[PDB]
């Protein structure tokens, strides 16, 4: 009742004022700032997932790397929507309602709904030993998920364990994921429609990309067990590769750097 | 022995002469009082019986070797990860209970409801807490710490959502003061003087944030025995960014959320909000670069009483006004050369200049306990810049530094 | 399971009927809670480091069977001797959690500085709290006790200095209550009755006291929803010597002032020291064998305000008449027969008549807490007996009974 | 300023009626009361000297059983003076100060005070042994010291025990007592004045029948080691026994009992 005036709140500082201002949604993902410029994909398939979803549906973005403590929930790919007043902001957007936010989220045949299971299930796995356990890949690990963290010796050696403990125990497999790659190979062999019984790319081939896509980049090296970059391009004849090739031309129609 | 031979010998080398008192209170300064003070304490308030066993813990050890001295405290709560580094350690150095040194690994969870989060320090530090003979104190520090940011729960800004990462800040500040008050939680006819300057990474100070805060402040006291004591106080602050390595002119990387003062409550500037008087965003309270504060004091004695117990009354006029450093002029993702940012806050500290700041006013009801100071006052903000948050109610204030 | 499967079944024996609220109100009795009520509970406040080690403990177990429940405490602080036998028990009987059992084997020291003494009891009881289903409690206990005085530390009186032995005292009290009050602390149109009748030493019950104390009580509030709430009390209370073996007739040796009345503070009647109204000794109160008590009340709801939170007024007028058991008639150190003492009370109950007792006066600020009850009264004692050590200033009185 | 009336205090209860109200001082010392009607002398010799002392100083008084607990100071034997207002007494008067309340308490030549030294320190020892550690008189200590203390088998155990060690550490011994007995009755046979050097028995006389009384009252019991109150009447040619009946035809010149 009293407070005599009212002064032209007071212009936040320059770090906000330079990132999360923008005009376009801001979509949060795991990425490097040299490909959050170019908005190339991610690196981790939890959220190439969701970024391949949205820039099918034609929806224009901007990525911009965080930490997934910076989440209303644990998991990290949440959308921002733009600032429309310089000093309040609407209210995140979780992984839940980003498509939200139609035949890409429709009712499959149980059939289809069986196959994703595989990939959820056994695909995801054979990530996290390749990556998180396998000794020999301990270099990868560290240029993505601790090396832009802190840059301080002592401290990297506390989240690259944080992060082993707490995925090793989230999962050998190696030939669960070889044979998998053969029954999805057969699943397109018997389409005849460029993906998974549908014209346009759905919820499926989004889902199978987040996975036949990294593995081809950062685990193709060649040093028995064949990293799984070889067993992509070869199970069955191919087919996966090509998938990819055809996928990779509809959400990024304009991009050449794949392949390693 | 020889601890307390070294000061004997030059009282005893020397009508009558009174030179003993210095030797009385170099021996009090010790902190191991001539009968005794104490040996070691202990506690375990060891709840248990469920999924929390709230593993309290306390240790003291007031001798080791004579003179040194350490300390302990846990919560391995079972729903907190834990706080089971809260240890300490102290020990003169080589002939005088001033020249101290100290070793500390903290580990805490300082929670910060203004700023919906919480932080998650991990450090180790070490002093140097001189005291010079005159009253003036001196201080050093080594602070490498981890500083995490994780409590996003509820909607919080999308600002405290860009800090969620971790930092090292190899710090080293610099304390001081120069105590001439009277009464060190009611300033009647005293003063003070203090300065605490650090500097964040840079040359051999290494780690990831990059600065060089410098915060002053005052005080006064001027009873015109009547307790009249006319107050005062006055304070200021700087947070200037720096380059990464051995140099000046380069690279600088502003300002996060951890590093920026925050003005406001009923400790600071009475009147409004704990954190209030910012770069608000919406609800949550981002604290701004360079600031400015203020005060005026009555402390008027209870009339036709007398200067009786300490209890007194207050009549207080605060300010404040908390900037953020902002660059609006060269127009690469956050890298402002040594030009740019310098010519940031030379404009960032204009806008401290014009400007009637805010302009708290009441009174209250003072408690000069030995230990604390109560407040319990009565405020009405007059003027705001939009979105401060003031309040206007009982403004219950505790603690021992105020305004 | 057969503890809940006996009241299921009459419960499944039998438009529709809701007779499942006293099955819930049963089980809600157990004190063990349909999630969970908790385990056991610990804690130890171990000092250490000195000429004490004040040794603290502490210890609860809510089930060991499925229903038992112990506790423990200690203090083996190295100045006391020890309270290292604060131990409890506590069990069901046979089916139901009304009819509950339970053993104690208390160890303290009782200090008390209106007559200046201590008392060391180092006794066990045995209880049956059963509880009626209308409400009306009941209970038995056989507490025997030590019950040594051993703290005549200043000048006390040549009163304290002839009970300075031992005791057994092998009670057996019966309690009761008939609680209908609206709320406990603060009665406003309930009601209340109890009764505190034991025989201390008499043909089986054994030891060297000997005599029955038949404590009454009663209560009352009738508001005539204004909280005007008129209040009411009223106490009683004989304390009568009997023989040693199984006869009424006989030796009786007088009361010790272990076992007599005192009846005053800020608990029973406001407006009298801590200890007051009684045979007073110099400074030292010394308990009277029979009494009774009184009271008045207001407790003015506070007016333009409403029913709101607990708190109201009070304007209490309070009473109390303690006297001693004198005989001055059949005029062998201590033994009166059965037809002196008897003659002894008649009229050391005439003076419990005549006479304008006492009568305190004032006003206070009850705060109904849910677990207790504060007044900070204000009283002002009219009538008096000569050297009964009236007061005047602020009365603070906490607790769970009061007038 | 406001109490209205005054009503004439409250006539103190039956138990400090009928004990301490009393016209003459009533020393407090350890005894039964079978003898407190008598004023036969107590049966703890702590006690006894200074009641010997007083009823030499030819001052009336009762004695009145008490516990060691209603003392002003730990030890017992205090003096109460009477009752001079019904509802207010005077102040206790400790040990140190009866004899206050002329030859009695006199300066002694070194010799007479060394032998003191003699009795307080090694006569004292010789009867706690023979009375709180001895076990063949374990049914002495019982019907003087916990017999009357409350009368509970359960409670009595614990009193007898408490004293038993309590007085174990104040202090093999029977022989330091056996010369010592042959000392004194030396002391005595080059006196020639019925006591140690004065006409009238004074403070050495009075802590001497302290013990050498006891002694021969409840410890003459014949069943080696002869007890000490045959050692009493047998040290030199009998001094010390003499000197007790000589003794005792002052304090005491009207009662008989002595001798068992």
């Amino acid at each position: 009742y009293f407070p005599l005036r009212i002064y032209e709140p007071n212009e936040l500082p320059e770090r906000s004022q330079q990132l999360t201002s923008g005009d376009l949604p801001t979509l949060y993902v795991f990425s490097t700032d040299s490909d959050a410029r170019l908005g190339l994909p991610s690196f981790n398939p939890g959220c190439l997932k969701w970024q391949t979803l949205l820039r099918l549906a034609n929806l224009d973005f901007r990525i911009l790397p965080s930490t997934n403590h910076s989440s209303p929930t644990g998991s990290l790919p949440f959308l921002l929507p733009p600032r429309t007043s310089p000093t309040a902001s609407p209210a995140p957007i979780p992984a839940s309602g980003l498509l939200s936010f139609g035949h890409l989220d429709a009712d499959l045949p149980p059939r289809a709904q069986a196959y994703l299971a595989l990939i959820t299930h056994s695909l995801r796995n054979a990530w996290l030993c390749a990556l998180y356990l396998d000794p020999t890949h301990d270099a990868l690990l560290r240029r993505l998920y601790v090396d832009p963290a802190s840059s301080s010796r002592a401290v990297r050696a506390a989240l690259l364990h944080q992060l082993r403990r707490a995925a090793a125990e989230q999962v050998a497999v190696y030939r669960s994921a070889r044979d998998a790659l053969d029954a999805l190979a057969s699943l397109l062999r018997e389409s005849e429609t460029a993906w998974f019984g549908t014209e346009r790319p759905g919820s499926f081939d989004a889902a199978l990309f987040s996975y036949t896509h990294l593995m081809v980049e950062y685990m193709s090296e060649e040093t028995g067990r064949v990293s799984l970059g070889r067993m992509v391009k070869e199970a069955g004849n191919g087919e996966l590769a090509e998938h990819r090739e055809r996928m990779l031309g509809v959400a990024w129609p304009e991009w050449d750097g794949y392949r390693r | 022995r020889s601890l307390l031979d070294q000061i004997f010998k030059p009282v005893l080398e020397d009508q009558v002469l009174d030179r003993v008192g210095a030797a009385t209170k170099k021996l009090a300064r010790f902190d191991i009082f001539v009968k005794e003070k104490s040996r070691l304490v202990f506690s375990a308030g060891t709840d248990f019986g469920n999924a929390e066993g709230s593993a309290y813990t306390n240790a003291v050890v007031r001798n080791i070797f004579g003179g040194a001295e350490t300390l302990t405290v846990n919560a391995s709560t079972g729903t907190r990860t834990r706080s089971a580094y809260n240890a300490t350690f102290s020990t003169p150095i080589n002939g005088n209970p001033d020249l101290r040194l100290s070793v500390e690994a903290l580990r805490s969870a300082t929670q910060k409801p203004w700023a919906s989060h919480e932080e998650h320090l991990t450090g180790a530090n070490l002093r140097l807490a001189w005291l010079t003979e005159k009253g003036d104190t001196h201080a050093l520090a080594y602070s490498s710490v981890w500083r995490q940011l994780t409590g996003l729960a509820p909607t919080a800004s999308p600002t405290v959502r860009a800090d969620a990462g971790d930092s090292l800040k190899s710090s080293l500040t610099h304390t001081f003061t120069r105590d001439r008050r009277d009464n060190p939680m009611l300033p009647q006819s005293g003063y003070l003087f203090r300065s605490v300057s650090e500097l964040a990474g840079w040359g051999p100070l290494n780690g990831d944030v990059s600065f060089a805060k410098t915060e002053v402040e005052a005080s006064g006291a001027l009873p015109v025995k009547s307790g009249v004591s006319v107050g005062g106080g006055l304070r200021l602050g700087v947070l200037y960014p720096l380059p990464l390595g051995y140099s000046l002119t380069g690279a600088a990387q502003p300002s996060r959320i951890n590093d920026r003062f925050q003005l406001g409550g009923p400790n600071d500037v009475r009147g409004f909000k704990i954190g209030g008087l910012g770069p608000h965003d919406g609800v949550d309270a981002v604290g701004g670069d360079v600031f400015a504060a203020g005060s005026v004091n009555a402390l008027l004695p209870l009339p036709r009483t007398g200067p009786d117990s300490p209890l007194r009354l207050q009549l207080y006029a605060n300010a404040g006004r908390l900037v953020a450093l902002n660059s609006k002029g060269t127009d690469e993702g956050l890298a402002m050369d040594s030009a740019a940012v310098f010519k940031g806050v030379k404009s960032a500290v204009g806008k401290l200049t014009n400007g009637i700041p805010s302009l708290a006013a009441g009174v209250g009801l003072v408690y000069a306990h030995p230990v604390a100071r109560f407040e319990l006052n009565f405020s009405l903000p007059l003027v705001l810049r939009r979105g401060e948050e003031g309040r206007k109610g009982l403004q219950v204030g505790v603690g021992i530094s105020f305004l």
